[PDB]
C-alpha cells in the first residue's frame, strides 16, 4: 500500500496522495523520518515555513478534479523519508486521519 | 415634428397604451412557448438526498434527486439523477421522498434554449388616421398640461425588462431625480421614482453548473443540472455604497417637498407576502434571481469604496403574471454567469 | 440645419399656428391620413378601419 | 353578485392570537384589493391594512406593526377561478381590542377610488 | 524553540483508563493551541483532538463517546483521559502545538471560509502498547 | 431636450499636429433626408462665428482643406491636419433636426511653450 | 459569426487514408455548400470537391475520382439546429499529397456566386 517512487539523486520526484479534488482545498504535507515524530514541510497549498528550502513545491489548491501533488526538486539523502498529505476540502467534511504515506527512496545507495 | 404654442392635457394614470402593452406582452409571451416541450412525464415521485457538501446543520438550497424516467422507447426506463433547488421540491409524506411543486396543479412547458429572454427595444408606430404626441417638459409631474408637446410617428426605444422592487435599464430623467404619483396622500397607489444618475448593480451566480440532456421521449430532450464542479457558493448582488447613499440623499431631498421640510423619512424592508413581491426579481442571462433587499432599505433622515452585498435565491420554475395553470421551467445554463445593469428607478 | 419652415410643411405642424396660415399646409393632413397570425389580423383590421374612416 | 362571508364570533384570552377568514366569492379574486377595518365601541372606526391578492403585497397601520399579519389563498382550479380567501391573524391581544372586525372590498366602478368601500363582511365579534 | 514531552504508563491492560502529560519549554500553555496525534506501526497517523484556550475543544466523531480532556492551568501542563482501551489502541502517542489559518474562497459575510490547522512542531513520542 | 457635451474642453496644440475633439449626442440625429444634420462651428474672438464643415462630409465654401470630420450617427469628432494661428478660437457642435437647436460647450485651442 | 473549426495536424503512411472533420457553426448548415481545397507547396491551389448538406449531393474533381469520399452529419436536435459537420476521407495517399487542406463556405451575399469563398478553415497539415 505505500507506493514507491524512485529517482536518481538530483532529479525530480513527484508524490500523489489522497482523494481527487471536489471543492477548494488546503493541503498540508508532512515528513516522517524513521523512528521519529513527523515534521511539517508545507502548511498552505504551496507556502512553506522557515528552515525548509524552496526546492519543494505544492500543487495549487484552486484546481478542481485533480489530485494533491508534492513535487521535490534536487533530491538528496536527507530527503529520503516518508511523506504525508492532509487535505482540508471545502466541500468534503473534516479529515481526522491523514492520507496514505508514500515512502520515498532514492537509487544508488 | 415639434409643435408650437400648444397645450394638451396628459394623464399617465388613465392611459390605455400601457394596458395594451400589458396585454400584448402576456399574449406574445404565451405565443413563444407553444412549440416547446411540455414537461408532463417528469412529474413523478423523486427520491432525494443532500448534495455532497460539508453540511453544517444550517442550509439546504440544493437537492440531489434520483428518479425513474422513460426513454426513447416506450417500454424501457432509466434511473437518472438531477439537481433541483429547494424551492422546487416539496416533501410528500430511509432517504426522503419528494415531488415537484407544480405537480399539484399543472404541468409546465419548459423554455427552449434557442429562445433568449433578453429584451430588444420595442417601438410603437401609430397607424394611419391616428397620431402619438410626446411631452418634452422636463418638470412634467405626470398629470396635467405639458406646454411643449411634439407629435411623432413612432415611439422611442422601449426595452422590456421584468423586475419588481426596483426597475432596471429605464430611461432616466435629465435635470433631477423625480417622483410621480396619482394622489400622494393615498396609500394604495404606488409612488414611482425615476433617477438622474444610474446607480450600478452587479449580479452573479458562482456555481459552475453542467447542463445535461435527458431524453424524456422521442424528439423531446430535458435539460437537467448535472453536476456542480468548482465550489458551492451563494448568488449575490453588489451596488456601490457611496453612490447608493448619495442617491437616497437625492430622493429624500425630493420627497420632502410633498410632505413638509421637517419630517423624518425612513426606509424599511418589504412588509411580506409572496416571494417575488418582497424580494427583488429579475432575469440574468436566462435564469431568474430573487435577491433580498433589506440591506439597502434601512435608514433614517433628519432635517440636516465599499460595496453592499445582498444575498440572492434562485427558482428554476417560475410563475409570472400569476395565471391559473401555466408555469414554466427555466432550464439551467452552462457555466458561471453574471450581468451588469443600470438602475433607472425604484417603486 | 433643417429649418423651421420644414415644421410647417411637416405633418400637423400648423396645429398651433393661426387659422389663416394652416390653409396653405392643409394638404399634408389629407395625404398622411390614408397611406401611413393574430398580429396579422390586428394590423389588417386596423388598416381596413382606417380606410373605412377615410371613405366615410 | 359579490359575497363576503366571514367566520363566526370568537372568545380569546389576553396574550393570545386570533385568525379571521374572509372568504370572497362572486368576482375575480386576483384583481381587487381587500381592506380590513375595526369598529371599537364608543371609539369609532380604525383602519388596519390592505392586501392585493395578485401576489399578496400588504400594508398595515403604523400603530399596529409588529402585531398583525395578513395572508391570502388563491384558487388554483380552472373550474372555479373566481373565489378566494383572505386571512388576518391579529396578535398581542389586550382587553382594549374587544371590537367588531370587518373585511371590505373596493367599489366596482371605474370612477371610484380605492377606499370607497362598496361590499362588506358580515362582522366578526372579538371579545378578549 | 520549544521542547515538549509526554509521560504515561506505557503498559496498559484492556478495559482500563489512561492519562498523559505535556511539559512546556519556551512557551506556556495559555498562549498556543494544543492537539493529540497517534500512530500505529506501519500506518498513517491519526489526529485525535485539539484544545484551545477558554474551553474551545473538539474531538473525533468516532472517539466522541469516550475521550475527555482538560488543561493543567496552574501547573502548566495538558491532561488526557481515555476510557475503555481495546486492541485498537496500540500506537505511539504524540504531543503537538498547532497553528490555524483561514482559507477564504468566497464572500466573507456569507460564511464561506473554513479554519485549517497544521502542526508546526512535534513531541518526541511515547509508545503506549496495550498489554493483554 | 438633446443637449450635448464636448470632450475635451481646451487643447493647446503646437503648429503642425493633429487635434481631435468629440461631441456625443444623447438622441440620434437623423432626418427624413438620412444625413445627420450637425454643423461644426469656429469663432475667432470678437467676431461672427464661421462654419467649419457641413453635415459630416460636405464643406463650407471659403474654408481650406485642413479640416475633416467623422461620425456614425451617435458620437461625432473632428481631425485638424495642420495648426495655424487663425485656428485659435472657440469651437462648437450644432444640431439641426430637433427643436430647440442645441450646442456644444466650446473649445479654445491654445499655444504650447 | 461563422466559424469553421477543423481537426489537428496528422501524419500518415503511404497507402493509408485520412479523415478530416470540418465542423461548421454559426449559420443554418442545411443551406449553404461546403467546398474543399488544398495548397500543395510550390505547386499552387487545387480544387477537390463540393457538397450540398441538404441531402449530401457531392461532386469531385476529374483527376481525384476513385480516391476521395465526402460525407456530412446534420444536427437533429431542435435546440441547436445550426451547427453541422463535414467529413472528407482522402484515400490512396502518395508522398505527392503532402499538403495543407482547407474547407470553405460560400459568400453570404445574395449577389455573390458560389465559388467566391468568404469563410475559411484553420488549416489541416497533412504529411505523408
Ligand atoms: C461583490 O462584493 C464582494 C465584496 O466586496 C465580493 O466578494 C469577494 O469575492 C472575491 C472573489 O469572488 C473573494 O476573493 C477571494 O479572496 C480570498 C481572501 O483573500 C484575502 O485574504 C488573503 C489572505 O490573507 C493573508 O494576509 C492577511 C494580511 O494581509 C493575514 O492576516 C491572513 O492571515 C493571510 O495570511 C489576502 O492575500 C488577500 O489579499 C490579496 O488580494 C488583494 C486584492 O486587492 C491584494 O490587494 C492583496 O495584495 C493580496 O494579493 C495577494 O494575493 C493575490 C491573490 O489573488 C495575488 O494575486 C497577489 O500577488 C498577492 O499575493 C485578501 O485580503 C482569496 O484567498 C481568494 O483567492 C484564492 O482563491 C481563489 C479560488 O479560485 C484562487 O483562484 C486564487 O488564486 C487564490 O488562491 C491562492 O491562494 C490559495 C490559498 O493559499 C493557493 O492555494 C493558490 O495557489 C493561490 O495562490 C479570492 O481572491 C473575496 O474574499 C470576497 N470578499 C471580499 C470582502 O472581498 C464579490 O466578488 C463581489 N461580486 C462581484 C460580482 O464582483
Ligand atoms: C441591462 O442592459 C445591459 C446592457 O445590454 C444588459 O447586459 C447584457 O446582458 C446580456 C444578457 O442577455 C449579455 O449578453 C450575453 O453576453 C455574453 C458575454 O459574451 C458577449 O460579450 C463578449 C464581451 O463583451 C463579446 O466578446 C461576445 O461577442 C462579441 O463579438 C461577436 C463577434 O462574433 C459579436 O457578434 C457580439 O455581438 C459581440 O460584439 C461585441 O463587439 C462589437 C464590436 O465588434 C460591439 O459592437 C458589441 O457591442 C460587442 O461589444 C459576446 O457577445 C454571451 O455569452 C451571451 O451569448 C450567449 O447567450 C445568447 C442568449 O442570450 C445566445 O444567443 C448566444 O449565442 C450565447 O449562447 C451560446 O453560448 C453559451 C455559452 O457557450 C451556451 O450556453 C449557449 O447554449 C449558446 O451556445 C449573451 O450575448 C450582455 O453581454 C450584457 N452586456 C454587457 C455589457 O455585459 C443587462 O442584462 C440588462 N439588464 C437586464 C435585467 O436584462
Ligand atoms: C448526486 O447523487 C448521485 C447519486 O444519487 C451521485 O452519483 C454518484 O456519485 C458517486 C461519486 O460521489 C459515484 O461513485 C463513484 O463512481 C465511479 C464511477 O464508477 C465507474 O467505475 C466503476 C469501477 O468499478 C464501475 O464498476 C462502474 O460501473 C462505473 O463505470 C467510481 O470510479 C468510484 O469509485 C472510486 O471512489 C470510491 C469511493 O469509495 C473508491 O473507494 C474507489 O477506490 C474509486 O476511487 C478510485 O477512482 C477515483 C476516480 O478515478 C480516484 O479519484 C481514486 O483515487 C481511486 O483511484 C465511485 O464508485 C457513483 O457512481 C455516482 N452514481 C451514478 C449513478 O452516477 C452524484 O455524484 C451526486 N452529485 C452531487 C453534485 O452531489
Ligand atoms: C402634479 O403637478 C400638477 C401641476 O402641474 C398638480 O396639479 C395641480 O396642483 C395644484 C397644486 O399643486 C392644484 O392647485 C390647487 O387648486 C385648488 C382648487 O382651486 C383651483 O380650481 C378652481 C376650480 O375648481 C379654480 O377656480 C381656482 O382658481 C384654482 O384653479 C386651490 O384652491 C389651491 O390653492 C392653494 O393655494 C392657496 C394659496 O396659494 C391656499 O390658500 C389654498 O389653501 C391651497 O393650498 C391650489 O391652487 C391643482 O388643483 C392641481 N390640478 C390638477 C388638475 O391636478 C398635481 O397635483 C401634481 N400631482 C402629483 C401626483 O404630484
Ligand atoms: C465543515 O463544516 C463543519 C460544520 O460543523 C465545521 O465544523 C466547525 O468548524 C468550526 C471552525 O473550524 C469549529 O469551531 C467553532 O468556531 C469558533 C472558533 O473560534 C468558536 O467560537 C466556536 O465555538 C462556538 O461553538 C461551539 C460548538 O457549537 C460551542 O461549544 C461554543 O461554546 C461556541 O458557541 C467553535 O469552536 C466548530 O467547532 C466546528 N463544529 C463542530 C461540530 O466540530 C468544519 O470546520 C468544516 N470543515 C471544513 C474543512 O470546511
Ligand atoms: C466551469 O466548468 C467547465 C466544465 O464544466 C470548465 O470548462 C473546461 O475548461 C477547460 C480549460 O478551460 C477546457 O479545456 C480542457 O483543458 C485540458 C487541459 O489539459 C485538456 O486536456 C482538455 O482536452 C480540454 O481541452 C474543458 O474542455 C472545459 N470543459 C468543457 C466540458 O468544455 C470551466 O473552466 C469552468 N469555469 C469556471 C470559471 O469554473
Ligand atoms: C425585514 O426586516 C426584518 C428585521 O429587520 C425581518 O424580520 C426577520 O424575519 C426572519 C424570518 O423571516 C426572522 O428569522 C428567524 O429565524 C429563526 C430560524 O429560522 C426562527 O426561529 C425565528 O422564529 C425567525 O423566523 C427574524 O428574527 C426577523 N427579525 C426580526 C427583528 O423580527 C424581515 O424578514 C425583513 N423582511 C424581508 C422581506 O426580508
Ligand atoms: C440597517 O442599518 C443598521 C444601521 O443603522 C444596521 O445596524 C447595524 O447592525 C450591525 C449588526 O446587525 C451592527 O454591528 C455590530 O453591532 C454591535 C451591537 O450589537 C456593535 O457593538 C458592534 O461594534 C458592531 O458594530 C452595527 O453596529 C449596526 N449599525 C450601527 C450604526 O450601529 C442594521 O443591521 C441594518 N439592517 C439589516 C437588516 O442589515
Ligand atoms: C448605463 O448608463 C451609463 C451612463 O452612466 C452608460 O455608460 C456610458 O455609456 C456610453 C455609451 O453606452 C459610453 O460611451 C462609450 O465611449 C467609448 C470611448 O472610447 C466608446 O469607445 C464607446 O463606443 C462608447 O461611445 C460611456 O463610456 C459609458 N460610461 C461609463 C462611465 O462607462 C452605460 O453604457 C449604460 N449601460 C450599462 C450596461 O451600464
Ligand atoms: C440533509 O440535510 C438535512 C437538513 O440539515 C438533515 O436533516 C436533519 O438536519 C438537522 C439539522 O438541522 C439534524 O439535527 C437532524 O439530525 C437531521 N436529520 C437526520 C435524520 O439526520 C439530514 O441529516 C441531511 N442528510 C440526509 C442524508 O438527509
Ligand atoms: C397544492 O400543493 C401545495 C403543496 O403541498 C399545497 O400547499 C400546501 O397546503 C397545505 C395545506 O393546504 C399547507 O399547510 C402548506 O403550507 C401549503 N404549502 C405551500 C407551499 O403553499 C396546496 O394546498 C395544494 N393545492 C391544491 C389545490 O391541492
Ligand atoms: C461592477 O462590475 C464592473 C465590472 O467588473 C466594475 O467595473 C470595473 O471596476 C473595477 C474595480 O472593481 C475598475 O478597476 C474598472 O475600471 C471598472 N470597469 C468598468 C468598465 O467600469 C464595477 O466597479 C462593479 N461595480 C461595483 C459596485 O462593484
Ligand atoms: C422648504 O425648504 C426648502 C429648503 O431648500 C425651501 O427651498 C422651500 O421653500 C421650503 N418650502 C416650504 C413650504 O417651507
Amino acid at each position: 500500500a505505500p507506493t514507491f517512487v524512485s529517482v536518481a539523486p538530483g532529479q525530480t520526484a513527484r508524490i500523489t496522495c489522497g482523494e481527487e479534488s471536489l471543492g477548494s482545498r488546503s493541503v498540508i504535507w508532512y515528513q516522517q523520518r524513521p523512528g521519529q515524530a513527523p515534521s511539517l514541510i508545507i502548511y498552505n497549498n504551496n507556502d512553506r515555513p522557515s528552515g525548509i528550502p524552496d526546492r519543494f513545491s505544492g500543487s495549487p489548491g484552486s484546481t478542481f478534479g485533480t489530485t494533491a501533488t508534492l513535487t521535490i526538486t534536487s533530491v538528496e539523502a536527507g530527503d529520503e523519508a516518508d511523506y504525508y498529505c492532509h487535505i482540508w476540502d471545502s466541500r468534503r467534511p473534516t479529515n481526522w486521519v491523514f492520507g496514505e504515506g508514500t515512502t520515498l527512496i532514492v537509487l544508488s545507495q | 415634428i415639434h409643435l408650437e404654442n400648444v397645450t394638451e392635457e396628459f394623464n399617465m394614470w388613465k392611459n390605455n397604451m400601457v394596458e395594451q402593452m400589458h396585454t400584448d406582452i402576456i399574449s406574445l409571451w404565451d405565443q413563444s412557448l407553444k412549440p416547446c416541450v411540455k414537461l408532463t412525464p417528469l412529474c413523478v415521485t423523486l427520491q432525494c438526498t443532500n448534495v455532497t457538501n460539508n453540511i453544517t446543520d444550517m442550509r439546504g438550497e440544493l437537492k440531489n434527486c434520483s428518479f425513474n424516467m422513460t426513454t426513447e422507447l416506450r417500454d424501457k426506463k432509466q434511473k437518472v439523477y438531477s439537481l433541483f433547488y429547494r424551492l422546487d421540491v416539496v416533501q410528500i409524506n430511509s432517504n426522503k421522498e419528494y415531488r415537484l411543486i407544480n405537480c399539484n396543479t399543472s404541468a409546465c412547458t419548459q423554455a427552449c434554449p434557442k429562445v433568449s429572454f433578453e429584451p430588444i427595444p420595442i417601438h410603437y408606430c401609430a397607424p394611419a388616421g391616428f397620431a402619438i404626441l410626446k411631452c418634452k417638459d422636463k418638470k412634467f409631474n405626470g398629470t396635467g398640461p405639458c406646454p411643449s408637446v411634439s407629435t411623432v410617428q413612432c415611439t422611442h426605444g422601449i426595452k422590456p425588462v421584468v423586475s419588481t422592487q426596483l426597475l432596471l435599464n429605464g430611461s432616466l430623467a435629465e435635470e433631477e431625480v423625480m417622483i410621480r404619483s396619482e394622489n400622494i396622500t393615498n396609500n394604495a397607489k404606488n409612488i414611482l421614482v425615476q433617477f438622474n444618475t444610474p446607480v450600478q448593480i452587479n449580479c452573479t451566480r458562482p456555481n459552475n453548473n453542467t447542463r445535461k440532456s435527458i431524453r424524456i421521449g422521442p424528439g423531446q430532450a430535458f435539460y437537467a443540472t448535472g453536476d456542480i464542479i468548482g465550489d458551492i457558493r451563494q448568488a449575490h448582488c453588489n451596488v456601490s455604497k457611496a453612490t447608493w447613499n448619495e442617491t437616497l440623499g437625492k430622493v429624500v431631498k425630493q420627497l420632502r417637498k410633498h410632505f413638509g421640510n421637517n419630517t423624518i423619512i425612513r426606509f424599511a424592508n418589504s412588509s411580506g407576502g409572496d416571494l417575488e413581491v418582497t424580494t427583488h426579481s429579475f432575469n440574468c442571462g436566462g435564469e431568474f434571481f430573487y435577491c433580498n433587499t433589506s440591506g439597502l432599505f434601512n435608514s433614517t433622515w433628519i432635517s440636516n469604496n465599499d460595496s453592499i452585498t445582498l444575498p440572492c435565491r434562485i427558482k428554476q420554475i417560475i410563475n409570472m403574471w400569476q395565471r391559473i395553470g401555466q408555469c414554466m421551467y427555466a432550464p439551467p445554463i452552462q457555466g458561471v454567469i453574471r450581468c451588469v445593469s443600470n438602475i433607472t428607478g425604484l417603486i | 440645419a433643417v429649418g423651421i419652415g420644414a415644421v410647417f410643411l411637416g405633418f400637423l405642424g400648423a396645429a398651433g399656428s393661426t387659422m389663416g396660415a394652416a390653409s396653405m399646409t392643409l394638404t399634408v393632413q389629407a395625404r398622411n391620413l390614408l397611406s401611413g397570425t393574430v398580429w396579422g389580423i390586428k394590423q389588417l383590421q386596423a388598416r381596413v378601419l382606417a380606410v373605412e374612416r377615410y371613405l366615410r | 353578485q359579490v359575497q363576503l362571508v366571514q367566520s363566526g364570533a370568537v372568545i380569546k384570552t389576553p396574550g393570545s392570537s386570533v385568525k379571521i377568514s374572509c372568504r370572497a366569492s362572486g368576482y375575480n379574486f386576483r384583481d381587487y384589493s381587500i381592506h380590513w377595518v375595526r369598529l371599537i365601541p364608543d371609539k369609532g372606526f380604525e383602519w388596519i391594512g390592505w392586501i392585493k391578492p395578485l401576489w399578496g403585497a400588504v400594508s398595515y397601520a403604523r400603530q399596529l406593526q409588529g402585531r398583525v399579519s395578513m395572508t391570502r389563498q388563491l384558487s388554483q382550479d380552472p373550474d372555479d377561478p373566481d373565489w378566494g380567501v383572505a386571512y388576518m391573524e391579529f396578535s398581542g391581544l389586550t382587553p382594549a381590542d374587544t371590537a367588531e372586525y370587518f373585511c371590505v372590498r373596493r367599489g366596482s366602478c371605474d370612477y371610484c377610488g380605492d377606499f370607497p368601500w362598496q361590499y362588506w363582511g358580515q362582522g366578526t365579534v372579538v371579545v378578549v | 524553540q520549544v521542547h515538549l514531552q509526554e509521560s504515561g504508563p506505557g503498559l496498559v491492560k484492556p478495559s482500563e483508563t489512561l492519562s498523559l502529560t505535556c511539559n512546556v519549554s519556551g512557551t506556556l500553555v495559555r498562549d498556543n493551541y494544543w492537539s493529540w496525534i497517534r500512530q500505529p506501526l506501519g500506518k498513517q497517523p491519526e489526529w485525535i483532538g485539539y484544545v484551545h484556550d477558554s474551553g474551545d475543544t473538539n474531538y473525533n466523531p468516532s472517539l466522541k463517546s469516550r475521550v475527555h480532556l482538560s488543561l493543567d492551568k496552574s501547573k502548566n501542563l495538558v491532561s488526557l483521559r481515555l476510557t475503555g482501551v481495546t486492541a485498537a489502541d496500540s500506537a505511539i502517542y504524540y504531543c503537538a502545538t498547532t497553528k490555524h489559518g483561514r482559507r477564504i474562497y468566497g464572500v466573507v459575510a456569507f460564511k464561506e471560509w473554513f479554519t485549517y490547522f497544521y502542526m508546526d512542531v512535534w513531541g518526541k513520542g511515547t509508545s503506549v502498547t496495550v498489554s493483554s | 431636450d438633446v443637449l450635448m457635451t464636448q470632450t475635451p474642453l481646451s487643447l493647446p496644440v503646437s503648429l503642425g499636429d493633429q487635434a481631435s475633439i468629440s461631441c456625443k449626442s444623447s438622441q440620434s440625429i437623423v432626418y427624413k433626408d438620412g444625413n445627420s444634420y450637425l454643423e461644426w462651428y469656429l469663432q475667432k474672438v470678437g467676431q461672427s462665428p464661421k462654419l467649419l464643415i457641413y453635415r459630416v462630409s460636405n464643406r463650407f465654401s471659403g474654408v481650406p482643406d485642413r479640416f475633416s470630420g467623422s461620425g456614425s450617427g451617435t458620437d461625432f469628432t473632428l481631425k485638424i491636419s495642420r495648426v495655424e494661428a487663425e485656428d485659435l478660437g472657440v469651437y462648437y457642435c450644432f444640431q439641426g433636426t430637433h427643436l430647440p437647436y442645441t450646442f456644444g460647450g466650446g473649445t479654445k485651442l491654445e499655444m504650447k511653450r
